[PDB]
């Protein structure tokens, strides 16, 4: 095609940040254990003299396949029929400890956080993986919504619950829009690393960066290799897309019009734009390796198998 | 094959969060500067007068059995005069005269005399001066000057002699000027496009980083920014101006980019390749800095309404607490 040398560097860099098989085996196991145990916790509640726990969904890095060397943070979302209460958080955390013994002997540390509306599970490897189970319910959104004008005493934080719901929207949006897009997930992984080692790019990390890459790579007239797809992301930024008077990044997972980068102050937008503008010309003049923090050189979407415990139905 | 990012090629994929900011001041400042830069009533009349006189003398020499009937094929008006992109203070118009014979330095000086003599006979009271150059010659009144760009017929080009006739470069440029004029009149004759090109000429002159940009490149860049978009409708002067800064910043004229193709050459020449890698880098990082200076509301500075501003592209400036650091060189060797 074109940009063959950039393709090489962006791909050689992708490998350097892609997790080891030992890392993936661990995540796959831990994730799979938590699911079969949460499902079991569900059957146990449904069998309470007769559902309450609707389902368990993957979100964040795990769902989107954006794990990298050194990532220890995994996420799940537990959907509840009604608004989740501190009483339920406790009922689940307690039984989770028991139901885990039905699928594995691996010792897990379970710590519930009523302030985060979540249950945290830590394995015993070194360093340990940490998977966070967020509790939430659609009812949490509906209500907030009708509020637009239009129970229990220990209902969990609503802000935390809305964020969990949002996280679920994002993961479904990502699998629908960004996953099938050639080079998108690859460019995101590599830029996630760039956001990690270059503080200026920090504020872009996460949801904003994901949207950015999907819109810039997506608006292209044709499929792109990793090299060219990456330059289009820099070009987009270079044009001043995140500058104050710009259009901003329209969040596709919000009913109300929301800016995905509305949290960046003026100086941050200035530093990010000026940085990307320089990275662009470096790439243009055969120095993309510098942008990637590497020396000049001399089926990528799936990281772990989709759930067998609970399943979801999976770009044109 | 790589087409750099251009927001106005995909507005739909970037829904605005809030309503578009009000740029009435910026819009009114753009017009104001155009008024400043546009030729005055006197100037328009001087160059009109002078071009008309000279053109008729040449129209007459073409069908006037004589030395120059066997010499001149045709004559075409070209440049900002024909396009309507002239600038006050530079009242110069261009005419391309195509010779049937091989263009020598002597036939050119002789043609210049002939033309300036016809005028002096029609109106001996008016003072005119006529000087020859490398490209042809020029006749100046006290208020305006008309440049004659000399060339010959295409069949003749393959038969030149570097020792007797003008340099092929010059002859080709003149012919190209006619192509640019014809294309501009059929594709770029829109009100906003003319105002933008004038404003772009001023921009270049006030930011030395834009120096490498040729006039022809400014015409295409001006037409592109205004007309080249999905809807096909013309953009507002303000929107198209910012777009000009944005596409340069996004690397329109960088290596690997298709840039803009020359509609007056074959088959798919990239007009920006006339620049050096070093210059492309400069054009880009100069535009990149102005993109940011504009977002911070420095349009008056950028438009030339607040004195010198060329330092804005080399010095650190702070705009309402925001520290702006000019984009720096990236190309090496
Ligand atoms: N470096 C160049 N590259 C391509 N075309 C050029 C170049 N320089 C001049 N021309 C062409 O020559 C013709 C006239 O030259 P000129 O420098 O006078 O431009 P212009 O449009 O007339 O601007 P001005 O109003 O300042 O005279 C134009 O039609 C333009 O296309
Ligand atoms: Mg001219």
């Amino acid at each position: 095609r074109i940009f063959v040398n950039d393709d090489r560097h962006v791909m050689a860099k992708h490998s350097s940040v892609y997790p080891t098989q030992e890392e993936l085996e661990a995540v796959q196991n831990m994730v799979s254990h938590t699911e079969r145990a949460l499902k079991a916790v569900s059957d146990w509640i449904d069998e309470q003299e007769k559902r309450t726990l609707r389902g368990v969904m993957r979100v964040g890095l795990v769902a989107k396949g954006l794990l990298l060397k050194g990532d220890l943070d995994l996420e799940l979302v537990l959907l509840c029929k009604e608004k989740p209460t501190t009483a339920l958080l406790d009922k689940v955390a307690d039984n989770l400890a028991i139901q885990l013994t039905t699928v594995t002997e691996d010792k897990y540390e379970i710590l519930q956080s009523v302030d985060d509306a979540a249950i945290v599970i830590k394995n015993t490897k070194e360093p340990p993986l940490s998977l966070t189970i967020h509790l939430t319910s659609p009812v949490v959104r509906e209500e907030m919504e009708k509020v637009a004008g239009e129970d229990p005493p220990d209902v969990l934080d609503r802000q935390k619950c809305l964020a969990a719901l949002a996280s679920l929207r994002h993961a479904k949006w990502f699998q629908a829009r960004a996953n099938g897009l050639k080079s998108c997930v690859i460019v995101i992984r590599v830029l996630r690393d760039l956001c990690t080692r270059v503080p200026t790019w920090g504020p872009l990390r996460g949801w904003p960066l994901e949207l950015l890459c999907e819109k810039s790579i997506g608006t292209a007239n044709r499929p792109m290799g990793a090299g060219e797809a990456l330059r289009r992301v820099l070009e987009c930024l270079a044009s001043g897309i995140v500058m104050p008077d710009g259009s901003g990044i329209y969040d596709p997972c919000e009913k109300e019009a929301t800016d995905a980068i509305g949290h960046l102050d003026r100086q941050q937008r200035e530093d990010i734009t000026q940085s990307a503008q320089h990275a662009l010309r470096l790439a243009a003049f055969g120095q993309l390796h510098k942008v990637l923090g590497m020396d000049p050189l001399p089926d990528y979407t799936v990281q772990i198998p989709p759930s067998t415990t609970y399943a979801i139905t999976p770009r044109p | 094959s790589h087409i750099p990012f251009d927001f106005y090629l995909c507005e739909m994929a970037f829904p605005r969060v809030k309503p578009a900011p009000d740029e009435t001041s910026f819009s009114e400042a753009l017009l104001k500067r155009n008024q400043d830069l546009a030729p005055n009533s006197a100037e328009q009349a001087s160059i009109l007068s002078l071009v008309t006189k000279i053109n008729n003398v040449i129209d007459n020499l073409i069908v006037a059995p004589g030395t120059f009937e066997v010499q001149i094929e045709e004559v075409r008006q070209v440049g900002s005069y024909k396009k309507g992109t002239m600038t006050t203070g530079h009242n110069v118009a261009d005419l391309v005269v195509i010779l049937k014979i091989l263009p020598t330095l002597e036939a050119v000086a002789a043609l210049g005399n002939k033309v300036v003599e016809s005028l002096r006979a029609q109106d001996p009271s008016e003072v005119l001066t006529m000087l020859t150059n490398e490209t042809g010659f020029e006749i100046s009144s006290s208020d305006a000057t008309v440049k004659i760009l000399i060339t010959t017929v295409p069949p003749n080009l393959r038969k030149l002699d570097p020792e007797l006739h003008l340099d092929i470069k010059v002859l080709q440029s003149a012919l190209a000027a006619i192509r640019h004029a014809r294309w501009f009149e059929e594709n770029a004759s829109q009100s906003t496009v003319k105002v933008l090109i004038r404003l772009l000429k001023d921009l270049r002159i006030r930011f030395p980083g834009f120096e490498p940009l040729t006039p022809w490149i400014l015409d295409l860049l001006g037409h592109y920014a205004v007309m080249n978009n999905p809807t096909r409708q013309p953009l507002a002067l303000n929107v198209a101006y910012r777009r000009c800064l944005q596409i340069l910043a996004a690397g329109l004229f960088l290596p690997g980019s298709v840039g803009i193709t020359d509609p007056c050459e074959s088959g798919n020449f990239r007009v920006h390749t006339v620049m050096t890698l070093e210059q492309q880098d400069m054009v880009c990082y100069t535009a990149q800095t102005l993109v940011r200076i504009l977002s911070h509301g420095g349009f008056r500075k950028i438009l030339g309404q607040e004195g010198d501003a060329s330092y804005l592209a080399s010095e650190i400036s702070t705009w309402d607490g925001v520290i702006v650091t000019p984009s720096e060189k990236a190309y090496e060797k």
